[PDB]
């Protein structure tokens, strides 16, 4: 949930398992196709799942 | 802070080794902060990070 106002801008971050993201994000409803390209990673190991 | 868009905008420049060349950037941005700046060419360096 982010506080939303008349007009603005909100950056958001997140977490793929794609090469690309060519995902759908939604908005109280309204659809937007995000296209992007991602990177693969730099590291070789991570303590997260 | 990200920034939504920039145009730059390049004075008279001179090829030297002193910096001798200048630019404008338009800039709009969604908060005030400490961004920094680089060139991505091989050929260009910039005084100001």
């Amino acid at each position: 949930t982010t506080h939303v106002t008349a007009t603005g801008s909100i950056t958001l971050h997140f977490s793929t398992s794609s090469p690309q993201a060519n995902f759908i994000v939604s908005l109280c409803g309204k659809k937007t196709t995000c296209n992007a390209e991602c990177k693969p990673p730099a590291d070789h190991i991570i303590g997260e799942p | 802070p990200t920034i939504l868009e920039v145009s730059c905008t390049v004075a008279d420049c001179i090829y030297s080794a002193d910096f001798g060349g200048s630019l404008t950037l338009q800039y709009k941005a969604n908060r005030e902060g400490h961004c920094p700046v680089h060139s991505h060419s091989t050929t260009a360096v910039l005084k100001e990070a």
